[PDB]
RNA sequence: GGUUGCGGCCAUAUCUACCAGAAAGCACCGUUUCCCGUCCGAUCAACUGUAGUUAAGCUGGUAAGAGCCUGACCGAGUAGUGUAGUGGGUGACCAUACGCGAAACUCAGGUGCUGCAAUCU
RNA sequence: GAGAACAGAAAUCUCCAGUAGAACAAAAGGGUAAAAGCCCCCUUGAUUUUGAUUUUCAGUGUGAAUACAAACCAUGAAAGU
RNA sequence: AAGCUCGUAUCAGUUUUAUGAGGUAAAGCGAAUGAUUAGAGGUUCCGGGGUCGAAAUGACCUUGACCUAUUCUCAAACUUUAAAUAUGUAAGAAGUCCUUGUUACUUAAUUGAACGUGGACAUUUGAAUGAAGAGCUUUUAGUGGGCCAUUUUUGGUAAGC
RNA sequence: AGCGCCGUGGCGCAGUGGAAGCGCGCAGGGCUCAUAACCCUGAUGUCCUCGGAUCGAAACCGAGCGGCGCUACCA
């Protein structure tokens, strides 16, 4: 057993997901996808760090869980559990097949589950404070070893996971059109109703600081 | 009531046709009515459209065109009191007189008046307008009831019998005229004729005048105002029929306070729309009113 | 092969018919037991139980035949022998219940 | 195992358009087709009687026969090394006119007109269409428009 | 204001669900005949329930719809045997209400020894003048938001009228 | 220009919540002898236009409304793609040359138009 | 969703919302809302005479289907089907 | 191969203009179906626990579901949208306009339908380019094991499969 | 690996669309000095699990779990 990712590496087949035509597939081994202080705010975590791909390939659900475990262990041993929020941004939806006389009836049974990653696609995202840039970089360097192919750390200059580069987001915050939700934020748009906009963003519609 | 419908529902929602949505046409019935045999290429299928409001009977001859339906002739129960019927504008007698009026009006307009005189000896008997040999075939129209039920003894079938007795070749059967006893499976000429000259309204008048005075007065204050006795109803309906046979010409109203005055003075009461600057001004006024965390 | 299949058909056909004959003989001797011989009643019960169990095995074979085996001609005679076996089954069930029922059991005290 | 039915592989072909289900309208019931006309075949899935095959979907032909509720359309189809003429009997829901043909009629009416005044005053008929000819010499004004200079941008990653 | 938008009883429905067929259902149909003075209609089941002892397409219940002064006087007798107290449950959110009585000899006819005891459901729907706009055929519509009787409108109609009271909620 | 009858395109027309509607017209409305239909004159049928009411329907307007529609040099000449190379790269794939070219997003604007006939301060 | 004796999670009745999230004998995919669904009424056109056309295709056969013509009928007030 | 009828306005493995048709690539999921990550706010006359409890259409907290507004990622047998490339038709003389002849068809009707007579229309006879002749028939051979390359693509770990 | 069968009370087994039984065990009473045997009774089930068709099944149709049996040959 345990055929290599070198023979399940490239994207050769069409996406073959779990559906009503394909049942009795084994479960993925990755079950948790967000990690660290996942209830924190983008207020608390300004800097984003992205592990991105350079190859059009397939990532095993095993490679995802192993990279997540090693990265997690490194950041908790160094910087503690609450200093980061790590989210894996690929979900294994590909049922890989195994054949297991001759080539007659060669259509194979389900064997796995894979994340088809494109060039320039986020694999790992870590949001953290400005002082933990080093430790999140070396944790994602450990992640780059359990993951096949070539990957890059890009210092994402978006405030947290969201959008909206840091001066733009600072301007939005000091304008007051940003409301703190659970692990995310809500934005004021100039297209909704006046009454519900009033009752959901009082600070923009007041003379507050 | 927290039953507001979602954006996905409203996006996937297909609205019906306009007339279906306001519930005025059956497009199934209308398609089967107005679809023409394609080997005739130009012949419009003419519809004797009969409609009943609470105080009027509308009876038109309509042909179908790509730009919209066009009319050839119209007759109105509120134009019937010009002829002879000042009371009972939505009875079965006014329906028959309106069908007779629309038939005579459309044949007079078409120039088919010297032939196809109709009956002139109305007797409550079922017959079809036979084609005159060596001459034009009778004008063929089809009854458009619309949405009302096709029950036996209906005013729309009265307008049907009126157009048939006028001279329009409308195909019809006799199993929907009043007096068609299905046990005997024939027609009743006396009952049909009595109801032609309004025997039902008459016998209601004498039954009320015998039994209940206050009720009779309440339902027929107009009849007592005109001093029309209970047995001249056939007389006035007959005289209406030969007035229809005499002058089937559309006379418009006197049309006082003409069309430009109607457009100008009658309604400045429709409240006009605003523009972008006014809408923004109202928005800013509402921001100023709702300013603060109150 | 279809010839071998139809041969096994005809064999089980004949076995079912002779089983039906001897089951009917045991049934009529049961109804004419002279029921003072209760031991003879019980003995005839056990004998027709054995015969109806043999008919159970034959009927299950007929089930598999009519389900999957492509009988291809004789569904009529297979169904008729199935119906004969099942009416024998219900006769055995009625007889078997009749002597099962205890004279002062709650079912006989509720409804005669 | 393998199927070639009358409506095989016609799923999205005979689907209705989004928010265009229901009854088909009286414009396409009241349009008139006469013998020799040019029509486009696009099947309507709601009317199952008189449907074309999937091959004739989106196909232009000449109507040669008209009857009670359908028209007969002539279609040339390629089988083997030759075209074969096919006579389809199709309902007017599946039949639609040809805007290219109507534009040819407005063009021939315009051409007859143009030759009429060209003959009336006696010069410059010039009826036939010409393709897009090369552009001619022009003068552009720098007054109010000084050419602003452009440079390639550096490589900045946005993610 | 209140020009002619005054609540009136559209219809009153008398429903008896005996649960089986034959003698009891025939006698219940008879009860509805002498009570309403009007032919009842027998309602049929929709599917089988083992515990209920009912079968699909087997005649289970029987009901009458009455309207007008007869509906008003049957309603008055029902409130008289319910002693003019009804429940805030017993007053639905679309304004229509109803109750259930047992041993129907408390109102009207005597026992008629060949028929029996039949408890029964009163249900009453209230409408304001102008529900033809949603019940008629040509040019259908929906009533406006200053319409569609609410719980408040009906509870007040039953308190302004009849000198009746309600319970806790 | 309002309204009615018949319609064409079938949401710029729909949906939600309020407000207004002179006149006329629709509408709600009043009644059960007759034709007719229902468990029920509620629907339908018939009769009256009388006893009344714009409360609803309908029409129109409002809403930093939802939806829908139109446009943008907004995204984006991006994704994708036809053709070409003894181009690059171990490969996966990626640039370049001659061409075509989106969708979502964002922003701005709009919220039925119209035909035949009749009628209306 | 809100209600009504026994009656409850599910019996019957009533109202509101409900673009189809149901049903249309069966596989799946299309289609259908004053219907193609459900209920009721009447029927036998699931009839006769042969031709033409479409699919598979050799433009042969079989099967299935389409549009007519000449009759005779069914239904509906009728257009029609 | 034999040819035959004409060389007399015919046709293109082509483009343009105009008009259709398609549901792949892409995209989308705070759009339908199906899958799926994470919190937030709520609702229980109506899930399971505990606490204050005698219980209560009582109260507090815990955990599950249901709803609302969000979020992460997807679909050969999902889709609002939607290419590029390929694909159908038309670009006239067998055409257009005017007038009036036939009919047992059609129309209420000399109303239309189809085919016509007699006139009018040209400078280009109605886009480009090229035609090497165009069209038609008869008869008969061999063949009916294929293989490779670019690109698209299915099964397979892959294969000179 | 394929094919086929089986799965029901504590154990061995029947069971057809209106729907759960046989025998031995188990429980209570009796008989006997007592225990068996015998007599009179009573109770006993997630019908292997999950989903679907049906107005409804353990049965009909599908997915897996578990246990058996047959074939796996020519070199
Ligand atoms: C110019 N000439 C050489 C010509 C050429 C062609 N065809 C071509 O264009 C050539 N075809 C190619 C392009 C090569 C395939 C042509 O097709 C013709 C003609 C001539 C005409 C002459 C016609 C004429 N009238 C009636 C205008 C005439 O005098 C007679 C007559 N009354 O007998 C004709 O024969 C004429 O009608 C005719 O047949 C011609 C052509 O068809
Ligand atoms: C398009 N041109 C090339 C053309 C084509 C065809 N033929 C067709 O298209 C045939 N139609 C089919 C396709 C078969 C249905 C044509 O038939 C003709 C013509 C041209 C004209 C030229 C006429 C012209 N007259 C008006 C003065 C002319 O110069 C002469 C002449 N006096 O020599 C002609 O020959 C002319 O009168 C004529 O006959 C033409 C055609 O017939
Ligand atoms: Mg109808
Ligand atoms: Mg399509
Ligand atoms: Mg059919
Ligand atoms: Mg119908
Ligand atoms: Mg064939
Ligand atoms: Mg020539
Ligand atoms: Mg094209
Ligand atoms: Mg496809
Ligand atoms: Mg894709
Ligand atoms: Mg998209
Ligand atoms: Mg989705
Ligand atoms: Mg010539
Ligand atoms: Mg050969
Ligand atoms: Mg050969
Ligand atoms: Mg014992
Ligand atoms: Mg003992």
């Amino acid at each position: 057993a345990r055929r290599p990712a070198r023979c399940y590496r490239y994207q050769k087949n069409k996406p073959y997901p779990k559906s009503r035509y394909n049942r009795a597939v084994p479960d993925s081994k990755i079950r948790i996808y967000d990690l660290g202080k996942k209830k924190a705010t983008v207020d608390e975590f300004p800097l984003c760090v992205h592990l991105v791909s350079n190859e059009l390939e397939q990532l095993s659900s095993e490679a995802l869980e192993a990279a997540r475990i090693c990265a997690n262990k490194y950041m908790t041993t160094v910087s503690g559990r609450d200093a980061f929020h790590l989210r894996v941004r690929v979900h294994p939806f590909h049922v890989l097949r195994i054949n297991k006389q001759g080539m007659r009836g060669a259509w194979g049974k389900p064997h796995g589950l894979a994340a088809r990653v494109d060039i320039g696609q986020i694999i790992f995202s870590v949001r953290t404070k400005d002082s933990n840039k080093d430790v999140v970089v070396e944790g994602l360097r450990r992640a780059r070893y359990k993951f096949p192919g070539q990957q890059k750390i890009i210092l994402s200059k978006k405030w947290g996971f969201t959008n909206l580069d840091r001066p733009e987001y600072l301007k939005k915050r000091e304008a007051g059109e940003v409301k703190d939700d659970g692990a995310f934020v809500k934005f004021l748009s100039k297209k909704g109703s006046l009454e519900n906009n009033i009752r959901e963003f009082p600070e923009y519609f007041a003379a507050q600081a | 009531q927290k039953d507001a419908k979602s954006s996905a529902y409203s996006s996937r929602f297909q609205t019906p046709f306009r007339r279906r949505r306001e519930g005025k046409t059956d497009y199934y019935q209308r398609k089967r009515l107005v679809t023409q045999h394609k080997a005739k290429y130009n012949t419009p299928k003419y519809r004797l459209v009969v409609r009943f409001t609470n105080k009027d009977i509308i009876c038109q001859i309509i042909s179908s065109t790509i730009t919209g339906d066009v009319v050839l002739a119209a007759a109105y129960s509120h134009e019937l009191p010009r002829y002879g019927i000042t009371h009972g504008l939505t009875n079965w007698a006014a329906a028959y007189a309106t069908g007779l009026l629309i038939a005579r009006r459309t044949l007079q307009k078409l120039g088919l008046d010297e032939t196809y005189k109709g009956v002139e000896e109305v007797e409550g008997e079922y017959e079809l307008t036979e084609a005159v040999e060596d001459g034009p075939r009778p004008f063929k129209v089809f009854l458009d009831i619309g949405l009302q039920r096709t029950t036996t003894g209906a005013r729309v079938f009265g307008a049907l019998k009126g157009a048939s007795d006028g001279g329009l070749y409308v195909p019809h059967s006799e199993n929907r005229f009043p007096g068609w006893d299905f046990e005997t499976e024939e027609i009743d000429p006396e009952l049909l004729r009595s109801y032609i000259f309004g025997g039902h309204v008459s016998q209601y008048m004498e039954e009320l005048a015998d039994d209940d005075e206050e009720r009779f007065s309440e339902l027929f204050k107009g009849y007592l105002a005109d001093d029309i006795d209970a047995d001249s109803l056939e007389d006035i309906y007959t005289s209406a029929h030969e007035a229809i046979r005499a002058d089937p010409a559309f006379k418009p109203t006197e049309k006082k306070f003409t069309k430009e005055q109607y457009a100008a003075e009658s309604k400045k009461y429709r409240q006009t729309k605003l523009s972008k600057e006014e809408r923004a001004a109202r928005v800013a006024a509402k921001i100023a009113a709702l300013a603060g965390q109150q | 092969s279809q010839r071998k299949l139809q041969q096994d058909i005809d064999k089980l056909l004949k076995k079912v018919k002779e089983g039906i004959e001897d089951f009917d003989d045991i049934y009529e001797k049961f109804q004419s037991t002279d029921p003072s011989n209760s031991s003879h009643r019980e003995k005839l019960e056990s004998d027709l139980k054995r015969e109806i169990k043999k008919l159970q095995k034959h009927r299950d074979q007929i089930k598999t035949w009519l389900s999957k085996e492509d009988v291809k001609d004789k569904q009529s005679v297979l169904m008729t022998n199935r119906r004969l076996i099942e009416n024998g089954m219900e006769r055995f069930k009625s007889v078997e219940k009749l002597m099962k029922t205890k004279q002062f059991s709650k079912e006989a005290l509720t409804n005669p | 195992g393998k199927s070639h039915g009358y409506r095989s592989r016609t799923r999205y072909m005979f689907q209705r358009d989004f928010r265009k289900h229901g009854a088909v309208h009286l414009s396409t019931y009241l349009k008139v087709y006469k013998v020799g006309d040019i029509v486009d075949i696009k099947a309507n899935g709601s009317i199952q009687k008189g449907m074309p095959h999937k091959f004739y979907q989106g196909k232009t032909g000449v109507v040669y026969n008209v009857t009670k509720s359908s028209v007969g359309v002539i279609i040339n189809k390629m089988v083997g090394n030759r075209y074969l003429e096919k006579r389809l009997n199709l309902r007017v829901e599946h039949i639609k006119h040809s805007k290219c043909r109507q534009e040819f009629l407005e063009r021939v009416k315009a051409n007859a007109a143009k030759r009429a005044e060209a003959k009336a005053q006696g010069v410059a008929v010039q009826l036939k269409r010409q393709p897009a000819q090369p552009r001619e010499s022009r003068i552009v004004s720098t007054e109010g428009n000084v050419p602003q200079t452009l440079a390639p941008v550096p490589y900045e990653t946005f993610i | 204001q209140n020009p002619m938008r005054d609540l009136k009883i559209e219809k009153l429905v008398l429903n008896i669900s005996v649960g089986e067929s034959g003698d009891r259902l025939t006698r219940a149909s008879k009860v509805l005949e002498q009570l309403s003075g009007q032919t009842p209609v027998q309602s049929k089941a929709r599917y089988t329930v083992r515990t209920f002892g009912i079968r699909r397409n087997e005649k289970i219940a029987v009901h009458v719809t009455v309207r007008g002064p007869k509906a008003e006087e049957i309603l008055e007798r029902g409130l008289k045997v319910k002693e003019y107290q009804l429940r805030d449950r017993n007053f639905s959110a679309t304004g229509n209400f109803g109750f259930g009585i047992d041993e129907h000899i408390d109102l009207g006819i005597k026992y008629d020894p060949s028929i029996g005891i039949f408890g029964m459901d009163f249900y009453v729907v209230m409408n304001r003048p102008g529900a033809r706009v949603t019940r008629r055929k040509r040019c259908k519509g929906t009533v406006g938001n200053s319409h569609k009787t609410t719980k408040e409108d009906t509870v007040s109609w039953f308190k302004q009228k009849y000198d009746a009271d309600v319970l806790d909620k």
